[PDB]
RNA sequence: CUACCCUUGGUCAGGUUGAAGUUCAGGUAACACUGAAUGGAGGACCGAACCGACUUACGUUGAAAAGUGAGCGGAUGAAC
RNA sequence: GUAGCGAAAGACGGGUGAGAAUCCCGUCCACCGAUUGACUAAGGUUUCCAGAGGAAGGCUCGUCCGCUCUGGGUUAGUCGGGUCCUAAGCUGAGGCCGACAGGCGUAGGCGAUGGAUAACAGGUUGAUAUUCCUGUACCACCUAUAAUCGUUUUAAUCGAUGGGGGGACGCAGUAGGAUAGGCGAAGCGUGCGAUUGGAUUGCACGUCUAAGCAGUAAGGCUGAGUAUUAGGCAAAUCCGGUACUCGUUAAGGCUGAGCUGUGAUGGGGAGAAGACAUUGUGUCUUCGAGUCGUUGAUUUCACACUGCCGAGAAAAGCCUCUAGAUAGAAAAUAGGUGCCCGUACCGCAAACCGACACAGGUAGUCAAGAUGAGAAUUCUAAGGUGAGCGAGCGAACUCUCGUUAAGGAACUCGGCAAAAUGACCCCGUAACUUCGGGAGAAGGGGUGCUCUUUAGGGUUAACGCCCAGAAGAGCCGCAGUGAAUAGGCCCAAGCGACUGUUUAUCAAAAACACAGGUCUCUGCUAAACCGUAAGGUGAUGUAUAGGGGCUGACGCCUGCCCGG
């Protein structure tokens, strides 16, 4: 569920999180560990490019099985883990004779439930199969867009998409924002419905707590100067006194759609939102 | 209070010196013009 | 090598006093090792060396008359002998 | 030097309050509220080291090209 | 012949000299004492130590060093670094890109601020010491020495270019266990005071290492045995899932573990002169002086345990198990052997950064007694220092400091500055509230010393040993936290919710951030941004996400106009 908090400071007014109780084991899985380190918005010329990153704690990286590869062989739930680098929790599988693999923890999942992958495997919460295999009308969540690479879409707390209709090698799939798609017919899934719904509820509560998650502050344009921002200047407070608003580096920032004309997967999206 | 040059050794030779200075196309601009300069100390 | 590279003995009131000891005081070249300095005081002297330390001398700043400049850097072995003895003077 | 950041290290006298939680019992009986023990949370409180720089006095061919004295803010954290 | 001579306590006697407020010795006095003390970094580079003249140097003299001469002076198998390991980064054959110059990047290299690695006690100089000497150890390598394993496949050994494990990691808090250090006392030693008394009397004292033998105080442990095998680029006899026997006992089975007793050491040293004809009686060749017993206890066990969310490096050294390979070893002794670089000195400063022997700045470690909660305060031990060239006399005015009759903000732009409050204990405490608070609200009272005592914390053995359980009875003073240190409070409005941040050097704020809102863009080689490009950030993320704009906790809310 999620705790409130006695509000026995002024930072702790008005503060929630989550309870954690789907958390089954709270230490990870040594061999599947990688470093991890913090590159605060810099790129290889060493500037920074994107704004408002900056340190927060240390995290280390599981390294999760996107692309669900070892097939026809069974894996039982050791249990649901925490990972700083996402907003789902994790799973820890262990295979049937002994390797043992990450993934995205679906909703309800258990531990000691059995898990499997390929066409052969049957519709419930946590298989990953072909989308051609998949029924119409099932929710379904860690979608490969290129037969192979790896789960890419629906992957964050709460989300899934839904097989909707089948072309001749496409499928027609709802995604999360409300657009429709078309994917190939070979790439996978898996079945139902990606945990830890209650993320978007958390209150952070105070300043500090973003900090504690690499969030630097964000300064807004009109109180910077007519060199550092186009919203900048002006005597005391000031109207943003232009026919729009607009970034930093100058482009209208409210309602100017930014897709490229002529992307291949132009003719893939039967309907789009957002 | 603190001033400018906190003196250390290893930030000075790696910022100066030789190998340095040998390691770019400018930096062995500079050491040939202070050998043509005839300076005693050239880094 | 094993001549040139005892050079100097070094004779002080402390050499002398490590003299009224088996030890004995060499300036030697300066980039020897002390194996080399044990291996050569055993060939030239023709005695057993327990054990010989060593030190580095930096160059030392020096004037004369609107004239500066440095020393020479010194290598300095100190022997130790085992028996035997050595007749400088 | 200074502004951000990255990796890897360090430091923070002493007092005070007493969160979530647990547990027994005055009123107690459909325990149940509220009294007591426990427990130790917090960009909590007071205050040294440390970090700052609000008032003031003194300095102004200064001891000093930004300091000293007395008070003062922060002091387990978005700390140093 | 002006300003200034850079914070601080000195006085006298002796000495030395051509000449002394200055140099040296003495005695007394004083100052710092969580430091003006003692170590270790960085940095500086001969300033270190002896002699002798200083022509300059020093906000004097030389009759010192920071000029001269050498006389000099720095010693390591174990300390700190390299012959080890990797992080961030920096480079990078082939590769990609680019008018050129060049940029990026793969394996790989390099790279500590981290990981790994073997020594302590005493003696000794003018100047070094875990380095020299003496003792006792430890760690490696090499060669001889012997019984042992003896298809060399296997076999304890070899042993991967192989595997599994470990190394290996946050923050808070608690309860313990030991130990360092401090503490009282007759175990034992020294001395017996001149000014009145007392003589249980003034004190002091109790030792000592790394290593190696024994056990050990607590900690973790689905805790000990059988079969199988999609795998560990193949071998494993080792790593995982299950099916079972004592099962959840922790016996003690295991790993790890602070520490204690013996020997190390009848040696060193010892409060000791009791040992000198001497080393100027200081000094020592000879010869001993106790190793008691309480009291209460930081650092270590160990991020052990418990809790929490923000979810807390890597690689080697190391331990296993093997192919494979050979004979085949190793071990325990005896011998040898153990390279290079640093090492002097200053070092929270007269030696560093600051033009200076500058009231500044400068990372870490250690830190005794009283008083106290305390590392606060005041005094003090140890240890350092008398301030560093300036010193001797005695108005206005300026600055620091203390006091003030009567009055008490009348001052002034403004109670600015000062005064007042303050510790501990006990009683009490409003409006308002987001139920947390407000709150130490306000406001009251108490505090020394002696004796009873009934009795607490008990020092409990118990009144005795201190504070008291705290109650009675007294005594003194103007005053009892008798010094020093230790919140002034209330009522009412603006702004900003809050902690936080800001104009190094005239502005700390109502300005910025913020937690929350909301709008908008973006389906992943995402948008956005950097770059000529390659590359890259976003992100090893995926619409409960990411970028941009505006607003700014919370509560009640957020109306009209789409003509421009």
């Amino acid at each position: 569920a999620i705790k409130k908090y006695k509000p026995i400071t002024n930072g702790r007014r008005n503060m929630t999180s989550l309870d954690f109780a789907e958390i089954t084991k709270t230490t990870p899985e040594k061999s599947l560990l990688k470093p991890l380190p913090k590159k605060a918005g810099r790129n290889n010329q060493g500037k920074l490019t994107v704004r408002h990153h900056g340190g927060g704690h240390k995290r280390q990286y599981r390294v999760i099985d996107f692309k669900r590869n070892k097939d026809g062989i069974n894996a039982k739930v050791d249990s649901i883990q925490y990972d700083p680098n996402r907003s789902a929790n994790i799973a820890l599988v262990v295979y049937a004779d002994g390797e043992k693999r990450y993934i995205i923890a679906p909703k309800g999942l258990e531990v000691g439930q059995i898990v499997e992958s390929g066409a052969e495997a049957d519709i419930k919460v946590g298989n990953a199969l072909p989308l051609q295999n998949i029924p119409v009308g099932t929710v379904v969540h860690n979608i490969e867009l290129k037969p192979g690479k790896g789960g890419q879409i629906a992957r964050s707390a709460g989300a899934s998409a839904q097989v909707l209709g089948k072309e001749g090698k496409y499928v027609l799939i709802r995604l999360r924002s409300g657009e429709v798609r078309m994917i190939l017919s070979t790439c996978r899934a898996t079945i139902g419905q990606v945990g830890n719904l209650q993320h978007e509820l958390v209150n952070v509560g105070k300043a500090g707590r973003s900090r504690w998650k690499g969030i630097r502050p964000t300064v807004r344009g009109s109180v910077m100067n007519p060199n550092d921002h186009p919203h900048g200047g002006g005597e005391g407070r000031a109207p943003i006194g232009r026919p729009s608003p607009m970034s930093p580096w100058g482009k209208p920032t409210l309602g100017k759609k930014t897709r490229r004309g002529k992307k291949s997967s132009d003719k893939l999206i039967v309907r789009g939102r957002k | 209070v603190k001033r400018t040059y906190q003196p250390n050794k290893r930030k000075h030779s790696k910022v100066h010196g030789f190998r340095k200075r040998m390691s770019t196309k400018n930096g062995r601009k500079v050491l040939a013009r202070r050998r043509r300069k005839g300076r005693k100390v050239l880094s | 090598e094993a001549r040139d590279i005892l050079k100097r003995p070094v004779i002080t009131e402390k050499s002398s006093e490590a003299m009224a000891e088996d030890k004995y005081t060499f300036d030697v070249d300066t980039r020897v090792n002390k194996t080399q300095v044990k291996m050569a005081v055993e060939e030239i002297f023709n005695v057993k060396v327990a054990s010989v330390n060593i030190m580095n001398y930096k160059p030392k700043k020096k004037r004369m008359g609107r004239y500066q400049g440095y020393t020479n850097k010194r290598r300095k072995a100190i022997v130790t002998l085992k028996e035997g003895s050595i007749d400088l003077f």
